[PDB]
């Protein structure tokens, strides 16, 4: 509460003034895009924001019913639920994998000592801030050869799509460390003191003690998952095994572009923007 | 091969049931073998892959016996070492270095571009924010913050049907203000804008919250002294808070430089294939990065699936470990 | 210039941190403000300064009214509890960050850092940065800066905190030199009673933010005005054990120790507005304890504890009838065994008297060095 | 339980941490480590505890040698700065993780946390947990646990950094009624030297990763073994005064004070390994120094700095043809004008003579205390 001069209510006002402008910059393509949603017609054009609320379109995504317009019944696009369901599949599966393989790293290179530490964690942030880059080429012929050998991991499956999801555990492992750093250095010490094998020290003491972290990564690596496009695009073939951000660019296509059938399938996915706001942001004070 | 290292993988040899060390990587195994299998093989074979011929014309290695002298020469051999001859062919074959030093300029300037605004924006949203005398700062970053927690693609494929042209939602309203056709995926000029925009869009909110942080890490003292002084906002943000930003900010825009010279998924969702550069052996479009070239070499239909071409490893991984190995030699620092 | 306090009140929403104090520092006096850990003192300190408002009230430096004024305008100094020094910028940047701000004369701003720097004996580490100095040179650089903006009224938010005890005994040195030779009116806040009754011309002792008592530091060791400011004053806690009012003569209260005694003694107090029969609390340091051979008045008690700190022996005696245990302090060392009877004095002439209120009687005892200034 | 560090020299790297420590801790001895450099005093006590390595030595708990032992079977009980407290386990659960690891029997693991709550006035918050808890009573927790633990050596850090003056004075409180309780071996460790002085059966003064002295508190401030010591030991360092022999006895040894009048001073003394003309240092300490009036040798000098605190005065005197502002301290007050002029007296008996390499000579003269 520092004494200020008359100044601070214009800096006050100038501030929430571009502030306002600022957000409804921001969200004029979310807010068109759920306006669009409810638009009747499919190729736009018309009024901008319709007044009228046709809802055909999310019975469309939903799969509910065909909305009979005329005559004719109008089948459901594509099935926007089976993509759903592909990609919490796969989802799943890579966050499971990437929590169970990232966890023991994160207490090896943060907690104990090794005198091969600094080689280990340089190789670490080295390997770890690549992409997918190129990679891509790599897993193709590598699908291309081993499907004839063992089919569940090979190409045109799920297999592929959660071998390549597997890599977040570079990802994952830093933030894990940053929370065993941030536990008290002093516990295992006074473990192995009333003389837990250090085995247990771990298990009994620092495991239950990174619950909160393995659920935060489990949730960002989930949605890290559910919304992946190159390699899920690039090895995804099949109508029906689609997963999620795949059959979106189906929906967007010269021969046949379809606003409404589109935005209804966008804002469909609502759930993942509250995961994101809400459980990802872990309230942490910013 | 794959045996081979699976069986390196499996039987590293350090579980040794001996206290020493061994304990120790008991507990880093787990995972380092699932990046040295998920992370590192896939490096290693786009390295092992440029060496080859690997193509639409030679994807069978040996299987291809029956389906005389019987063809048993090189190119029928299929797959076959033929060393250096694709990393010579990105430069003197002159019709695709050309393409390939235009897609690297525009990738250059593009992530640099992108990496600046992006930087400023969150800098001053932060800065912004944490005034400590604004009303609803919740509000104000569940909203800013707002297009991180939308999925990508989708913001992306928004952005691709509002900046549409045949029927346009953005174009037209732009004509109802004041009649213009910025004509977006048509001309690459404003197809490249386009691209920054969308660009900043999305990466401003995690610099924001970089920036947040950085903020917080900021003492208070140092801003009261400065009032007591009679310095004022701007002189404030201009002489405390940026030169104790950009020293630990570097590395952060560094890393945010590579992932941008990396946006694959950006530029391959929105105008991928932004208009062709008009006389290119292989398929290229002047919004094109390196990454979707390599990638419209190798799989798409056009550019005749050659592999071996689309590699290209010496190039892209070889400046990305320049951006490595410069910003391990930021984060060691102070 | 001055600086006065009229009717100041803090609140923070529900609670007041400080209510209606009311100081009157008049120019060139050195004032420490002590109390509790409670932050009351250092938001007092923020409100002279003008980093926090003051809910109500006035505030006078000098002539004019100042509760309204930013913290530029008011001719107003301040070091705080971290050094709060800028990282980036070097020593000399670092003091003159105000100079360059306000003014462009770059020869009085080197001649001005120069000579601040002479005086504080900065020249040879002017060039470095905040990082690489050591505690007692960063401070130093921080009084520097203090120096450097020059103002009418320094203000020290706990400067002797962040350093050692030899450390902050030479540069508790240094500020009182810095007091005698500059004599511009200085506030310091610290929480040591040591610090305050070696530098302070005038003691504010502040309770939940209220004044207890303002005054020379003998005259608070002599003359507490209450309960607390009795036990706060003086390194070990000054005994307290209660009393029986018996009778009141014009200028002496006569007590009942709550001993099988049943003694009577007279004490020189006020004896005003003191009521016969009426619960009272003798109090007397352990310091002014007397010898059991050379006092008529007589304390029995059995020894808890002997601490021989080498240089005095301090002596727990557990009497037969008071809860709290009697603390005794002897010069050298005092070879008595634990678990033995002792036997100690109750000089009449030092003895406290305090009300069910909390409030004292003023000795008549007069004292040496009270009117030393 | 008497552990007897012998020859032990601590080699972190290649910087020795600490030289050849040689101590001897009998049983039931409350031993308080006091220095500047908190890292030698911790590194010596956990080598002690065998959470870290003895490069070469060999440390004897008891009658046993417990160089190579593990830390569980080492029978000791460290308090750890930050206490070491987990969070998800219950208070119960903190104090009795050591006998649910081996043999809970459901029995056992509840009478002794009784027991040890009762007797340290935990036992009203002995289901809550570390997050719900106070700076006292955290503390508490931790001692209940070494308690249940019950070893033959307590070994506590110095956490008084951390801590605030209450929380230490509670601490103090509670370790001195702990020690006076069981009468068990314990180690201490602090960098504050009232309370070595306050509690220790014997102090160990380390100095750069050597033992300076090892003895009783009184012994320490009586008979200092040498310059560091005795400098450590006593709030207001003791004044230092450069001297000149004139003579060696037997039993004394004459010196020379630098005041102009070039007194001699005829100082009972060790009087052993001393050369005439040679120059040393005298020490005496701010408490000794006797008035003017009193005593035979004066020193005049120039009243610098006068500090009245009430029970004493501490009147700084800057003596003439010497660089030090000699500290003297009265009981009662004194009204002294600071640039005026004061003496004082030396008493012959209270005077520490130095060598030049820093060694004390022992002080012939008999004090009360010692024992």
């Amino acid at each position: 509460a520092m004494v200020q001069p008359k100044s601070q209510k214009a800096r006050l006002f100038i501030t929430h003034l571009l502030l306002l402008l600022f957000i409804a910059a921001i969200m004029f393509p979310l807010l068109m895009v759920v306006a669009i949603s409810l638009r009747q017609g499919n190729f736009a054009t018309g009024s901008l924001w319709p007044e009228q609320i046709s809802w055909d379109h999310w019975k469309l995504a939903l799969g509910f019913s065909v909305e009979q317009a005329d005559g004719r019944i109008w089948p459901p696009p594509f099935p926007v639920l089976l993509w759903l369901w592909n990609s919490v599949k796969v989802a799943g599966i890579s966050a499971i994998g990437i929590v169970a393989l990232s966890t023991t790293c994160a207490y090896a290179f943060a907690r104990m000592r090794f005198p091969g530490k600094a080689t280990l964690l340089k190789g670490m942030l080295i390997f770890q801030m690549f992409p997918a880059v190129l990679s891509l080429v790599a897993l193709y012929a590598l699908f291309d050869r081993l499907g004839e050998y063992i089919p569940f991991i090979g190409l045109n499956t799920h297999g592929g799509v959660i071998f390549a999801y597997l890599g977040g555990i570079a990802l994952h492992v830093w933030t894990i460390k940053g929370y065993f750093e941030t536990i008290d250095s002093s516990l295992e010490e006074a473990a192995a003191l009333d003389g837990a094998t250090p085995w247990q020290a771990f298990r009994l003491v620092l495991l239950p003690l990174s619950v909160p972290i393995l659920a935060v990564v489990f949730i960002l690596s989930f949605i890290a998952a559910i919304t992946e496009v190159p390699v899920a695009s690039l090895l995804l073939r099949d109508v029906n095994s689609y997963t999620l951000a795949v059959g979106m660019q189906q929906y967007l296509n010269p021969q046949n572009y379809l606003w409404g059938d589109f935005a209804a399938a966008a804002v469909m996915s609502a759930l993942p923007i509250t995961i994101v706001f809400l459980l990802a942001q872990r309230w942490l004070v910013n | 091969l794959f045996a081979i290292t699976t069986l390196i993988l499996s039987s590293a040899g350090l579980y040794i049931f001996a206290n020493r060390k061994a304990y120790a990587w008991r507990y880093v195994y787990p995972g380092m073998a699932g990046m040295g299998l998920f992370v590192l093989f896939p490096l290693v074979c786009t390295i092992a892959i440029a060496f080859t011929n690997y193509s639409s014309t030679n994807q069978l290695t040996f299987e291809r016996a029956q389906e005389n002298w019987g063809d048993e020469k090189l190119s029928p051999g299929y797959t076959v070492t033929t060393g250096w001859k694709n990393f010579t062919r990105v430069f003197t074959d002159e019709g695709i270095q050309k393409p390939f030093l235009a897609i690297f300029v525009w990738t250059v300037v593009f992530s640099l571009i992108t990496v600046f605004l992006t930087v400023a924006v969150g800098m001053v949203l932060a800065c912004l924010v944490q005034w400590e005398a604004l009303r609803g700062k919740a509000v104000y970053r569940v909203l800013l913050i707002l297009p991180y927690a939308v999925p990508s693609f989708i913001s992306i494929l928004i952005f691709k049907g509002l900046f549409n042209q045949s029927f346009g939602e953005i174009n037209m309203m732009l004509s109802a203000l004041f009649g213009v056709k910025p004509a977006w995926f048509s001309d690459p000029t404003t197809a490249r804008t386009m691209l920054i925009i969308v660009n900043t869009w999305l990466g401003y909110p995690y610099m924001m919250i970089l920036c947040m942080g950085l903020l917080k890490a900021i003492p208070d003292d140092l801003y009261e002294a400065s009032a007591m002084d009679g310095a004022g906002p701007f002189q404030n943000f201009f002489k405390i808070t940026l030169p104790l930003l950009i020293k630990p900010l570097t590395p952060l825009m560094i890393a945010s430089f590579a992932f941008n010279f990396n946006n694959f998924v950006l530029i391959q969702l929105l105008t991928n294939g932004g208009p062709d550069r008009l006389g290119t052996t292989t398929p290229a479009g002047y919004t094109d990065l390196l990454v979707n070239y390599t990638y419209r070499i190798a799989f798409e239909g056009g550019g005749g699936q050659d592999f071996g071409l689309a590699a290209a490893i010496a190039t892209l991984i070889f400046l990305l470990v320049g951006a490595l190995a410069i910003v391990n030699l930021k984060a060691t620092r102070m | 210039a001055s600086v006065q306090l009229q009717n100041v009140t803090k609140a923070w929403g529900e609670v007041v941190v400080s209510k209606d104090i009311n100081l009157d520092i008049h120019e060139g006096e050195f004032v420490v403000f002590v109390g509790p850990s409670g932050c009351g003192k250092s938001t007092l300190l923020r409100m002279i300064a003008g980093l926090e408002t003051i809910t109500s009230g006035d505030l006078f430096i000098g002539e004019k009214r100042m509760n309204d004024t930013p913290p530029a305008e008011r001719g107003v100094g301040m070091v705080f509890q971290s050094y709060a020094l800028y990282p980036h910028l070097s020593v000399a940047e670092n003091m003159s960050f105000g100079l360059k701000l306000a003014g462009a004369k770059k020869e009085v701003i080197n001649q001005r850092v120069n000579q601040v720097a002479e005086v504080l004996q900065l020249a040879h580490l002017l060039d470095r940065k905040p990082k690489a100095l050591s505690g007692g040179q960063r401070q130093r650089v921080a009084i520097g800066r203090t120096l450097v903006a020059e103002p009418s009224v320094f203000l020290l938010d706990e400067p002797l905190s962040n350093l050692d005890a030899a450390l902050r005994v030479q540069m508790r040195i240094e500020i009182s030199r810095l007091h005698k030779r500059l004599g511009r009116t200085m506030i310091y806040v610290t929480h040591d009673q040591v610090e305050a009754m070696t530098l302070a011309d005038k003691i504010v002792v502040l309770d939940a933010g209220r004044v207890a008592q303002v005054g020379k530091p003998l005259e608070l060791y002599h003359y507490p005005a209450d309960r607390f400011v009795a036990g706060f004053i003086g390194s070990p806690k000054m005994n307290f054990l209660p009393v029986k009012v018996t009778a009141t003569a014009i200028d002496q209260v006569q007590v009942e120790l709550p001993m099988p005694n049943r003694q009577q003694v007279w004490l020189p107090v006020e004896s005003r507005d003191v009521q016969v029969g009426a619960n009272m609390s003798l109090g007397i340091r352990p310091e002014h304890l007397l010898p059991s051979d050379i006092a008529d008045v007589i304390l029995e008690g059995e020894v808890q504890v002997v601490e021989q700190l080498g240089n005095e022996t301090q002596i727990h005696i557990q009497i037969p009838s008071i809860r709290q245990n009697l603390v005794y302090r002897q010069n050298d060392v005092v070879l008595v065994e634990e678990g033995a009877t002792f036997a100690i004095g109750l000089p009449p002439e030092r003895c406290h008297l305090f009300r069910e209120d909390g409030t004292a009687c003023r000795r008549l005892h007069k004292e040496p060095g009270v009117a030393h200034h």
